[PDB]
């Protein structure tokens, strides 16, 4: 149904997009992602910038970046 | 005169205090001074005419033409006279007739001293908060400092109740060993319960505007944290709480005796030197040590945290409940503290693996210096130890790290279970008492022979007399070809001549473990003998051996050289089957064999050859401090070229490892021993020229200097990153850096930003940063030496800074060598690469052309660079073979 | 004791040569040695019964008891004795009877010297050719050196025609001053032409095996280029043989007299100190200053070549045609030489605008040592001058640089033609003679009166007594606002005291040019006052005036404080209204001035604001000589920081033109002074990090280790190319360019390669540099002190090369401090940074603990470090605000 | 006619393909490109590798490389 995915991106220290693997999926087939940045103490309170936009896909869900995607989840 | 008994340090056995009142009322406002009265009462064991009590600085008021009054509890003694004797600080009060023997008398006295700004006694702190300069009144009365805020009998057999009160500012509050008896009724008094019996030294007491965070335990203990109001509220005092509760109940446990007390108060202080005091009930610590920030605190900052903790909440039961009958027994307890922190620190962080850590703190760190002629046993008689100095003299770290490694190494080879039976029937035999070290062998005695699984060579006693009678540890050598083992008194310099006469003539009675290529053996016991045969260390051609197993023996172990080739071709083929502390074993005893001349220093070189795949921490550390060294006596020359390219070989793989757990940098590892190898992974690849290692610290310095409000850097890799940043960059990185210490309020990122000032190539930038160091608003005091050493680290500023300190020579010592040993050790860091003709020419010229401690420092810096000389003419071809060949 | 004639420096003036019958025979089979006969024709003016000659270590045979034979040309003189003295290298014959007046004597003698290793007389050069050495036999006879090859009158006023011939192995050819006769028929003898009325110190002979280039020019003469077979084979002599012809026609024309010789042959030495000897007929240079190779010499090389080549054939007329009475006027010959050679090539290279380069390679170099009070003038008495070594100490470079700029300043009041008829005048009259200074003052002052157009103050003899008879040069003030101009004696130290007496109160006449605005005004001389007023100098508030156009007299100029700034306007404004020259002159001045302090430092340093928009090479390079001392005296201070920012701003519109220009660096400009810019842009850009200029050297730097068989880098940039890299780079760097100069076979390419060595940010690899100067097989004795001076240049290594320095004083004093002024350089060179009282006190303990010419080399670094300390303690807030305002 | 061009190719010193001015035209319409490299010398005896590689275009010849076209003469 109905399915929500925040996504949770970093900035790596090389200076790249990683998909956090602290990413929330909610189940209450439209998929709405929502992404969220953080640094390295793990709090997702600020807003994607356009480097650290990624689109949640779908079994495994991802995280597609501009560039690549990465693994996130397990919807088993 | 030893006739006259008020010339004897030591009190007279005639006269036992059983209770003080003790009334005290500082003035915060300033000469500051503060006022009290105070009564004793005491009984007089045996009949005498003189009352002799310790007194130090302390003015009193007449009472009927004398400094105190006397009076039974009616014969009532009449004072021909009362004098102060100043060198024995003592209070000396003449009675027309002997006092009645079994009878109890009761003293008083008012009496007006100083609260002054040194740490003793009864004194003030002045702190900075927001703006303002604010003061507060802390006692810290150890050893022989509650003399001089009150009259007492200030020795540690000298037990008595207390009952304390206090008068101050409404404004402010008051806390001591125990709870208040109830409300406090522009001046309030405050009274306080009575404190069991107990020693002077423990007691304390403290004024001041502070705030705390309290929590209850199930046992019914509360326990506060007390810190300045800032702190409280910003919630830098919540991981002390967290882990108050579950080390009181893991030492609750573990001694199996309740907790003496009914409230355990920990109150940190902006500025105390001493570091951590054990006061019962009412605990002291510095707030760089007790408090942390979840923002911008390293794994190392939580650990000393954690660790402090236990080692002061240990003391509650072993060391105040019961007590050191003399001051040369104080061996015993600290070296238990130091002990069992880690084991409390265990219980409060299951996943830390803390007890590996103590090695490297302890063992390793006393070796060091208990390696020389010039070290001193544990245990030394009490008729040696009279005078403050002396007393002041036994708080060393040999009495720390060398107690806690011998009552590790009796704990281990006793078992934990007859251990902590024996730790509790001394607790219970002798609580609110004082003891010797030969009680406590006693009971352990006892607790063995009433089980037949343990059996020993001899008794606890004489088994420990060898250990704490005698300075030094042995080495042990083993032939495997017939199985022969030896010990030897080992000494870092081989041509070094021992004057001090043991009884035992250096023989120890060792207890040795082993493995048989990772197959434990059975229990030996090397009985005190020159020279033995058994057949536990006999080996074929294909099996191998390992005597101490986790290092829990305070010896050295030196092998034959085939048994260490098939110990570096075991770590070459599978590092598991070894564990991880004799991995750092093999690498520590080979070097110190080096130094020492008896294996050749290609062999320590060959046992560093398995750290390419090795990823914990343990080994990496232990290899870098022998290799220092090697760093600090090579780094101007060629050899310089083929070490770095080694080690860059050795630790490529390492940081691809991380580089590759940290998915690029982005999780951190949980666990205390991995960050710590995560930590040297990132230093050692930046030090030695990793180009992916200099890439990370451009990107996040850039990253960082694009925001400089919230910073992106965890602080694990801060000072790695900024140091590798400024060494790479110009002047901009500085400046930026430079401009960031100065506006940096806490105390941890401003040290790491003045540490990374330190790493710049350019000489004009190193000049200007000395420059800066004489001004007092940029650079603190406290730290200039510091910064000095910091520069003296970099290899371009070794020249800048020798001639810094030349220069300003008579400055540097009148500002830090009037009473302080911080000159003795900046003598000692900017002197340590000296290592040719030239430079020791020049030195005893300056020491011929600048004739206290300076000339004493001198004369050690002169003896260093003879050795360096020496070493370096001897070992540097075979040094370059060896890195050109490996590398 | 001077009455006996020969105890007299000055050869008697009873007897003259008339010619000589030389016969030489070279041993070059060694203990090497040389074997002759010499006959000696000459005239008794007056009658005297003693003959004296010049002789220098020389074994005779005995002819009938005695050392020589005399017959006449019948009284036979008897020789009563025959003796030498060594003091005044005399052979003295007594005669039993006086010789006859009108008579002319034949003397025969036959000797035998050595060949030794030393440049003087007849001496052997020995050379590495392929794997082997080899040996030749030349002479280097200047001066007063003839006397040791054969017995002769050697002074230059005694002339006479010269009969040679060699005794040569058949595998050797022998070159001499004048065609040979014929064929010369294990042994060869060639004989040689007459050669004509000459001096003794113009001759010269060769044996070698060498190989030649000839040309012939149409007038007819045979132009021979002479070096090593390989080196004539690869074609390193054509750019001589192609440039020799113009200059030699060039001259022809100037002189306005044809080349007074046949031939004229130019030979190439491997090894010769000297530089190059203007011998009649065949001229010697040394290889590294005569051979040019199109493949790995840079522009300067190729100016150095044409130079040296026109300052050597103007001898030719000259010098050689004319010769000097005594050696007190021989300011007057080099001076001329070293004023016309930048004119002979400017007709050889009409494009390279060479005549300006002389001020900056002359002018400013010589006022550097003629503005302190140890100089001495142009112009001495005959009588102060006798022995050797005073003879040897009048050529200095005051002879050389101070008389060319006098003889270009007397050539330009007095017009080129004016000037060029006087020259051909003086060189009709006195052919194969001698003169003195008066003769063409004489000359010169007969052309002027036969002119009525060009008028005088004086005449040309009292114009040039105010140059010639007093040391130093005036600096001219001008008033604008009255128009009001003095002079004054010149001194660089404000505080020094002048004690050599002048006969003209250190007062000039002075000829003074200047436009005004741009428009050139009327001519005016100072007449040797000091103080003047004229309207030519009062200016309005618009108007500016600018006075030494050209730089044309030899003399500094100061302003007012407002013409300089409408003078910054202008250059603000439109470069082009003033002269290159004269830009280079105000900051030239402007520096000078103000270390004299005369003007504050900020006017000079505002007299380079506009640099930023020059693309001239004079003003950058005047601006960089001046602030070479500043970046040595703030290079290791806080100063330093602005300051190279402040340069950064200056240079990169600069570099950034030539990108434009050079298409990213692939076409190269085609003239001299386009190319000097560029060379400068570059090294100054790389010097102050100017990304471009750093990416520009690393990429040229990678593709030069990709195909190290071609070297794909310009050879103006290599040395910028080879530094930037080495400096960005570490140690792969170093190492490849250690092993391209360990197999480098050329001599300009290894020098290149060994100062780019030097340019390492390391101290290790320093260091190992500094040992590998040691070994003579690594590092050649003669580059060991320049390669020091290098590694001093270097901030970095300013402490380790004095350390190195004060560990090897004995062997480096012992190794280039007998004989050689090396030393002393190398001791200025490595202590010209010390300005701190720190470094003084060092420098005086050194000498207080090293106590010939090193402790003179010593006093003199105190002094200039008492110097430098009072400077910068003078000048440093005052620039560092300057360069914080203007970065 | 058939026209020949000779063009020459030379390396920047920041790496980059640089078209000579010395390229030589010959008129004895097909075009007919030869490439030769060189260096600071000016010496053209070396065949143009994948790198200092072009090709010659038409009025005003020019060599169009990989990433540019570089005008070389005139043909007026
Ligand atoms: C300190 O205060 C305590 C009470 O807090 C006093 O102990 C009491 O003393 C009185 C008077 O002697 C006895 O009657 C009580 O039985 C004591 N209470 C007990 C034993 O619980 C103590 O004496 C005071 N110390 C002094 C006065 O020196
Ligand atoms: C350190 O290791 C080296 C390399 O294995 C050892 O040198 C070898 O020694 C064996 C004999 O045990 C020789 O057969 C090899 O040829 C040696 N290899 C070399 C020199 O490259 C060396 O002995 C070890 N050092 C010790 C044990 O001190
Ligand atoms: C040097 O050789 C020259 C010829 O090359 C000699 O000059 C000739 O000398 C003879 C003998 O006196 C005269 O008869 C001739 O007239 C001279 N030739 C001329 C003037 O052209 C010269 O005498 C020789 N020098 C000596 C012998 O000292
Ligand atoms: C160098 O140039 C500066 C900048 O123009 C001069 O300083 C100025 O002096 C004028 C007066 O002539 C003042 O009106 C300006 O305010 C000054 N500007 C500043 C200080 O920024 C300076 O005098 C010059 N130095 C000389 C001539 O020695
Ligand atoms: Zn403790
Ligand atoms: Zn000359």
């Amino acid at each position: 149904v109905n399915i929500t995915i925040d996504l949770g991106m970093k900035l790596s220290g090389y200076g790249q997009p990683i998909a956090s693997a602290l990413s929330n999926i909610t189940l209450p087939v439209y998929v709405h992602s929502t992404c969220k940045s953080s640094l390295w103490d793990n709090v997702f309170n600020s807003d994607c910038t356009d480097v650290l936009h990624a689109t949640a896909v779908i079994f495994d869900v991802a995280a597609r970046t501009r560039t690549n995607e990465q693994v996130v989840r397990s919807l088993y | 005169d030893q006739s006259k008994p008020w010339n004897v340090y030591r009190l007279p056995k005639t006269l036992i205090p059983d209770s003080y009142n003790v009334t005290l009322r500082p003035y915060l406002t300033p000469l500051y001074v503060f006022t009290g009265t105070n009564i004793v009462r005491f009984t007089c064991k045996e009949s005498t005419n003189i009352v002799i009590i310790h007194s130090k600085r302390l003015n009193y008021t007449s009472h009927q033409g004398h400094m105190v009054a006397l009076s039974g509890v009616h014969p009532q003694p009449v004072i021909v006279r009362t004098e102060l004797v100043e060198l024995t600080e003592y209070l000396v009060v003449h009675l027309q007739e002997p006092l009645v023997a079994g009878r109890q008398y009761e003293m008083n006295s008012e009496f007006q001293g100083e609260l002054a700004d040194d740490l003793a006694g009864f004194y003030r702190s002045e702190y900075m908060e927001n703006g303002v300069k604010k003061v507060l009144a802390t006692t810290h009365m150890q050893a022989t400092e509650a003399r001089k805020s009150f009259p007492c009998f200030d020795e540690p057999a000298m037990k008595a109740t207390f009952n304390i009160t206090i008068i101050h500012p409404n404004n402010l509050v008051a806390l001591s060993n125990m709870l208040p008896r109830g409300p406090s009724v522009t001046w309030k008094v405050t009274e306080f319960e009575t404190t069991p019996i107990m020693s002077t030294y423990l007691l304390a007491y403290i004024v001041s505007e502070f705030s705390y965070v309290e929590t209850r335990a199930p046992s019914g203990v509360l326990i506060r944290i007390w810190a300045r109001p800032s702190a409280i509220n910003q919630g830098h005092g919540d991981y002390a709480l967290k882990v108050t509760g579950p080390i009181l109940d893991f030492f609750s446990q573990h001694y199996d005796t309740p907790y003496p007390l009914n409230k355990s108060d920990q109150i940190a202080l902006p500025d105390f030197n001493a570091g951590a005091m054990e006061n019962w009930g009412l605990v002291t610590y510095r707030e760089s040590a007790l408090l942390y920030d979840r923002q911008s605190s390293s794994s190392g900052n939580q650990e000393r945290v954690v660790t402090v903790i236990a080692h002061e909440l240990a003391h509650q039961w072993f060391g105040n409940l019961v007590t050191l009958e003399w001051w040369n027994d104080l061996w015993l307890n600290e070296g238990f503290a130091s002990y069992v922190e880690y084991l409390g620190a265990d219980f409060a962080e299951p996943t830390w693996n803390l007890k590996d850590l103590m090695v490297l703190n302890d063992v390793y760190r006393v070796m060091a210096v208990d390696a020389l002629a010039s070290s001193h046993p544990l245990s030394t008689p009490a008729s040696e130890i009279n005078t403050p100095a002396q007393i002041s003299e036994v708080f060393d770290s040999i009495s720390y790290s060398k107690g806690a490694s011998v009552l590790r190494m009796l704990s281990n080879f006793l078992t934990e279970d007859l251990f902590k039976m024996g730790i509790a029937s001394y607790l219970h035999t002798y609580k609110y008492g004082n003891t010797i070290y030969l009680n406590l062998w006693e009971h352990l005695q006892q607790v063995v022979d009433k089980q037949p699984t343990i059996k020993l060579p001899d008794t606890v006693s004489a088994i420990m007399d060898r250990w704490i009678l005698q300075m030094g540890f042995p080495v042990i050598t083993v032939d495997t070809q017939t199985g022969t083992i030896s010990q030897q008194h080992f000494l870092l310099d081989p041509q070094s001549v021992v004057t001090r006469p043991s009884q035992f003539n250096y023989l120890w009675i060792v207890p040795i473990s082993s493995v048989r290529s990772g197959s434990p053996q059975a229990h030996y016991w090397l009985p005190g003998v020159e020279k033995a045969q058994n057949d536990l260390f006999k080996t074929t051609a294909n099996d191998w051996v390992l005597l101490n197993l986790n290092v829990t023996g305070y010896y050295l172990v030196n092998y034959d050289n085939e048994n260490w080739k098939k110990i570096q071709t075991q770590l070459q083929t599978d590092l598991s089957v070894i564990p991880v502390i004799n991995r750092a074993q093999v690498i520590h005893d080979a070097f110190n064999l080096a130094s020492a001349q008896k294996v050749p220093v290609t062999l320590a070189l060959n046992n560093t050859l398995f750290l390419i795949q090795e990823t914990e921490y343990m080994p990496w550390q232990a290899a870098l401090s022998s290799l220092s060294y090697f760093k600090l006596m090579f780094d101007r020359s060629e050899v310089y070229g083929p070490m770095k390219r080694y080690l860059k070989k050795q630790v490529t793989p390492l940081f691809n490892h991380f580089e590759r757990v940290t998915k690029n940098w982005t999780d951190h590892p949980q666990t205390l021993m991995d960050q710590y190898s995560e930590i040297n992974a990132v230093s050692t690849a930046c030090s030695y020229g990793v180009p992916e290692c200099e890439k990370l610290a451009a990107t996040l310095f850039a990253q960082w200097k694009k925001n400089p409000q919230n910073n992106p850097i965890h602080p694990n890799l801060r000072s790695t990153v900024y140091c590798n940043a400024i060494a790479q960059g110009g002047e901009e990185e500085w400046n930026f850096v430079w401009e960031q210490f100065l506006k940096a309020e806490l105390v941890n990122e401003a040290d790491k930003l003045r540490g990374a000032l330190a790493c710049s190539n350019q000489v004009w930038i190193l000049n200007r940063f000395l420059s800066y160091t004489l001004d007092p608003n940029l650079i603190r005091k406290q730290d200039v030496t510091s910064t000095l050493s910091s520069i003296s680290s970099n290899v371009v500023g070794q020249t800048l800074v020798w001639d810094f300190v030349q220069s300003n020579w008579k400055k540097l010592f009148q500002d830090y060598g009037t009473g302080s040993f911080s000159f003795s050790n900046l003598i000692q860091a900017v002197t340590r690469r000296f290592s040719t003709e030239f430079e020791l020419q020049q030195l005893e010229q300056f020491k011929k052309n600048n004739m206290g401690s300076a000339t004493r420092a001198l004369e050690q810096a002169l003896e260093k660079t003879k050795a360096n000389l020496k070493w370096v003419k001897e070992n540097k071809d075979v040094v370059l073979r060896w890195f050109t060949e490996n590398s």
